[PDB]
């Protein structure tokens, strides 16, 4: 096998001729542009570059495939390196992946002429000025809608119909019913056009923030159908139009985030909730058995004395009541103590997964 | 689970003076809107008086300026205070205490005829 | 001594014949593996291998077996790298040593061809389908236990029997004894299997969820026991039936990490107590000298301060009362601040063993 | 192209003579001073210096700028390389810049004689001992007019007047007032000299910390205008003079470094609250609706809730009430965990922004 | 000037003969020495040794005295590497002064025999068998010096002579006397043999557990000496006896590293402090002036609001009051937050102290 | 240091009506169960109330309407209120406060005997 | 929204004896200063007593000793026990509550003539 | 600044029954100890009774049987039952409240002399 001498700034660097063929596109296969830099006075390629890159370049060629960054060598300086070199888009791809950087950015836009136009318009608020018009038209529908759901449930406006039931009306004389529908017509007219001009509509029931908007628009509907066609849906149904509030996070960023942290973090929540159900158990129990005998004691069950376990290590404090036997103070320090030690140990794995994609957005 | 037990009622005579009483447990008033309702025989039930939770007392116009609602706020107890009855007043009263939405509980009744 | 010159990539790295053969059931010693690579033209061993690692295999010929992996060497590419050269598995795993990874693997299956069938059914539950079925009553069981031990403390279901005592029934009309009957006749029969079947019977008494085991069915036997045959016990007892909660760390391997975590960290927790017995002798003695002539103020002892001075610092906040003096208030800052300062210097090094323990798994 | 060979302490390092021309009048490029080093028996530059520097400084002829240190070099052993090889105080202020270090002095004195005489005096209080004397004097004042702040509005000195208003004077019979229209006047006299002796006054309206000297003395000049010359005004102007603490900052170097970490985490600090207020709405909606059944229940309303919500998300507890419910207490839970969950979050931040604050003053 | 080549495994390393003898004792510089590695028939001296090491022991040559280990190479390796060098001791401490490692071992026994014996009895507890006789009984005796403060100050033992006063006695009736002359008995025996037999008398009075043992010494025998020889020192020297609880740091190793990290870190805790009485200021006038027009409101004063913004700042809670206005909300939510905000930034600072003193001891 | 002091005892004639009281200082009855128990004389003592803690209140089949059990839950109170007394009545009668497993506790003794 | 109501007038004769009331909602007296007011037949309102908050009772001279004014800091209630009236005392009367610098309040006023 | 007044005082004769009453304001009772004192003309102040703050009531020979002393823990009061009043009661007295080691005050006298 004949040997090839290649001198980066009078670093030697010597291989066999079959390694630096087996890519034989690349800079240092192809004869014809290897043949210019090479010098016939002393049989050497000099070339004048970084002297702690070019070891990297030849591991690619001696090892079939593989590119890993030397740690002294900086990425501006690599990614030059492999550029020069010619070793083509499919490695600075993988050189990418080694650094792990997302590299996804897939925006079908359908190109019919109009579905692509208010497609456009409608999904990216940067494009233009009545985009950002309708960025802002939409996150104070949002807002207003949510001041509808608490003044509504607040008692100051409904005192001239506070009497007992035995003595949603479409008789269009309560404002809070005609503002709400004028929320829930925009919510519907702006979701019908996203799903009539979008250039994916297998893929539309499978983006979250879409079925977001979805179980928002549901309970208006099922309620005003049953009123003009029960007492067990009513009270969940009431409870199912909070979820506006998650409708405002396709105008958020920081929101997005912390649904990306929430869903790459469950086996360390679940963690937490099991350490703190343990806990529980048990200080609950040691603080009954040790404060029960006392007749001005409060504690009547080992279910009566979860609260109190939950407030003391979470540390907001009130109690249902608070120890008065010296065995109860002593089971109430530890359970102070032993709160804060096993719910601080889950929670930096959490912030080292928000802090790592918050700043993969730069 | 709950009860509303009331007492004072009787017969009186023209120009009377007289205060019912309505007290209850498993239900803090000091939490929920209350009133006391009549029912004259041969019609259906029309308000006495109403103290919606936080002070508003509103009468019906046959009882006003001569009838007072108030809640201890102590004792989970409502007392009415009727004033120079009038013969008109003959019937069965009956108290209550609801949230609106969600519930409503009565009495079960005490009446005061006047002569 | 005669010298010998290896050239990895160009790299010349010389030494003296001893040093290599030192080791001799190696690649480079053994003279005949190592006159392949031979190039007799310029008297050079010529390698094509990476150039930061042929260095530190080096060291250790002339070391006498040290083995250190340079920085800047991934350690995929070392490994391989120890191969080639063939130093050993002693060699691969000393490296391994020095990276610290836990090697230990001993399952010794009996291999009596029934106690090896049912160990395997019995110990690992991922191995069949009914090996998960058991896994899957034994975790039911455990749960089931627990709600009896609160839902029996409840005084609801007492109330046939809510009467003065002056006037563990076998009778069979207790519903809750039947059922903790049941638990307890599960737990025997699961326990007596794992003791006849395992393959080790001196060690049997040495795993620590063994004696979890054995601790949790002791007090209904001797309460069994004692009733169908004393009052400085019962109270005692009532209290060890607390441990079934731990039995449930067989089937977690988040309880198990904990477990390790507060085992290789008790200096840490012996700091943190005696630090927090330090600050309440002192605060509440401040607190007590501070507001005593105030004729309408509540402290009357300085054992009277400590719940105060616990409660303050660790931030549950009840009190047993509030300062009414400007001194009082002065000395409770001071203790509001100082109790987060010297409970949050010992905790840190408790996170970091439990991320140890925790990232040791993968 | 002819190539020169520089030896560094026997590692060769090799370049055409165009790329160490491209900057000329550095030590290699100077055919004059290089010659020096020259030992014309073997043709190569013989230096005795560091051998891991020399690559860098070979880099910056060959990139046409880029000056980058190794990160196996300590700062002061390359620091004193770029000299050696006369690189130019542009590179140097450029390595500065790479390893981002503050290079901003600009003091300029006007050097009229006097305005600069008094301005060394009033600025810079290390310079002499009048000017110590002087930031003494300052911050007593300072001290002695917030206590008159707080002592003003307490009620036992009122008690000569705490009659019905039905039955700021300038009749100097209050001695607040006239101890503070003596803090007024030093502040007037003191911002009125730092402005005419100041060498910059254009500038002046730019400073923050004198729109603060001129924003605590506009209430009183305000009153005392109107005074003897509104309803509205009035409650505003009383707690705009609250802001003569932040006019201790000129005084203080942790009151800066904590005004810098606050202007440079605007974005972190907009996530902490509006994190909050996603969760306020959705514990306290889910709290008013798992306990407004129960007669004896507290939460009237979803704007009832809401101080409820906070106080057990952050910890400090006292709540409005407390849930009595079954399902209040498990929606109680959950708020009390995912408040330190939600709040924990953006922190980190801000805690590493103050520690590079605080010790880039090093 | 000759030069001369020194060939560590293959790579040449070159200097100047007059750098090598600027440092004429040394292994390279001596003549004699040297020799032995000298190669006549290449001209070169060829050493079998880590190549990394060798490079920055030619810099101590070629720099006059710097010692810096290379980033890569393990602190055994280098260590060893000095040595067979031999750059003296001087150079191996400069090398542990630049790892930064604490060096001071200083313990002058006296060694005249007698005092040297008792010396070694009462000073270190490890020596002998009754050196840890003497420690644990030293141990005890403060420990039942503390339960005799605390419970000298409980009332139960005292309703003998609950009277009015109207109507340290030396009757050795009182028990709590008489146990607490034999506590300062052995306290006073103990201090004055370290006295007498230590071996420098002049630094006796400059360690600080010295003066905890004076200061505990006392205020025992100044109410002796006033009680058979006023009302102002009595309610100081009461509690300047709590500081027997501090001399009980001369038998723990946390105690002594809570003193090192509480002297080292001052600064941060005088910013701790001063953070926390600008926010206190700030949030109780803010909250004083939006709440005073309710007139079913509680703050009376600014210095009335104090202790509420210092309890929900710090999370204790419990408040004097709480806010009824709406207004009053808005400045207790933002309270709540800014306080954690504000106080958990100098703390990374305190508990970094500690980890790096706290592991010094290894 | 605890203990169960009563009144109200004597004799009465047929027809009566009366109100033993039971308070005790050691002891909030507001956190345990009480009765009050009475023992006829030549047998055992039977009970005439029981108010288990929560406001359950049960009588036996001897007092059943003729007598009600409160716990003014203020002042550490029970109050019983006897009504019509027959001469079976004829008794001693002892009250109590107890937690069923931990401890039981006893009054002194107060008699209404029946003519 | 706030109310002062009164109560105790009318008319007596010479040494006699009387106590005003004030009571109030919307407005604890627990947390606000409060005194009583009086208004003689010609000229303007002096003042009878003042109990700033905080328990600081100060009289005017016609009243000394024989006027005390107290809050009985429960069921937001100031009571007046004024003695031996005489004569000079014919006047009407006024109660009051305020917060200096922020709010002041009155009653409707209630008349006490001594013959 | 604080204050002791008392009440209850006067004559009385062979066999009486009478209770006087000490009040403070400046020192909740619920938190400190208190007795009352009496002196006989002619020799120093003896110690009628005493209750140590916690409920241990001790009583001197003199009075043992015939006297009670009891803190209502409300109103900030102590209120002592004399009864059988006998003439060698005959005497001035006075009413304290104290914290060992720290604090004394005392009443300003009211008398009760047997007949
Ligand atoms: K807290
Ligand atoms: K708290
Ligand atoms: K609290």
């Amino acid at each position: 096998g004949e040997r090839v001498v290649i001198n980066i700034s009078g670093l030697r660097f010597e291989t066999q001729l079959k390694t630096l063929c087996q890519f034989p596109e690349t800079l240092l296969g192809d004869p014809k542009r290897r043949m210019r830099y090479f010098d016939p006075l002393r049989n050497e390629y000099f070339f004048d570059r970084n002297r702690p890159s070019f070891d990297a370049i030849l591991y690619y060629y001696q090892s079939g495939g593989r590119i890993r960054r030397p740690v002294n060598v900086p990425i501006d300086i690599f990614s030059e390196e492999i550029r020069f070199y010619q070793l083509g888009e499919e490695a600075m791809e993988k050189f990418r992946e080694d650094e792990g950087f997302l590299r996804e950015e897939e925006r079908p836009l359908p190109r019919r002429d109009f579905q692509r136009q208010v497609w456009l318009l409608f999904e990216y608020p940067e494009s233009s000025g009545p985009a950002r018009g309708i960025a802002i038209v939409s996150v104070l529908v949002i807002l207003i809608s949510i001041v509808i759901f608490c003044l509504e449930t607040l008692p100051e406006f409904r005192d001239e119909k506070d009497y007992p039931a035995s003595t949603g009306a479409s008789s269009f004389s309560d404002p809070f019913f005609v503002v709400e529908t004028l929320c829930i017509i925009w919510f519907s007219f702006e979701l019908l056009v996203r799903f009539f001009a979008c250039p994916s509509k297998a893929t539309f029931s499978r983006n979250i923030m879409n079925l977001i908007d979805i179980v928002a628009i549901i309970p208006y509907f099922i309620t005003l159908g049953t009123e003009l066609a029960s007492l067990a849906i009513l009270r969940v149904i009431r409870l199912v139009r909070v979820f506006r509030i998650f409708k405002l996070s396709r105008h958020s960023k920081g929101l997005q985030i912390l649904g990306q942290t929430l869903k790459a973090s469950m086996r360390e929540l679940g963690l937490l909730i099991f350490f703190l159900f343990i806990g529980v158990i048990l200080f609950s129990s040691a603080v009954y058995f040790a404060e029960a005998d006392d007749p001005t004691s409060g504690f009547s069950s080992i279910p009566d004395a979860f609260w109190w376990a939950v407030v003391t290590m979470t540390t907001v404090g009130y109690g249902d009541m608070h120890p008065v036997t010296i065995g109860g103070k002593i089971v109430g320090s530890l359970c102070a103590i032993a709160g804060v030690l096993t719910i601080a140990l889950p929670v930096p794995v959490i912030v080292s997964n928000f802090n790592y994609f918050y700043h993969r957005e730069t | 689970e709950v009860q509303l037990v009331e007492s004072g009622g009787g017969l009186v005579q023209a120009g009377g003076s007289l205060g019912l009483s309505c007290s209850a447990s498993g239900l803090l008033f000091s939490r929920n809107s209350a009133g006391w309702y009549r029912q004259a025989p041969g019609k259906q039930r029309e308000f006495v008086a109403r103290i919606r939770m936080g002070g508003s007392i509103n009468y019906a116009d046959t009882v006003k300026g001569r009838f007072t609602i108030s809640r201890d706020n102590a004792k989970n107890t409502v007392y009415l205070q009727m004033n120079s009855l009038k013969p008109e007043d003959t019937a069965v009263y009956y108290c209550s205490s609801w949230r609106t939405g969600f519930y409503e509980y009565w009495g079960q009744g005490t009446l005061v005829t006047v002569s």
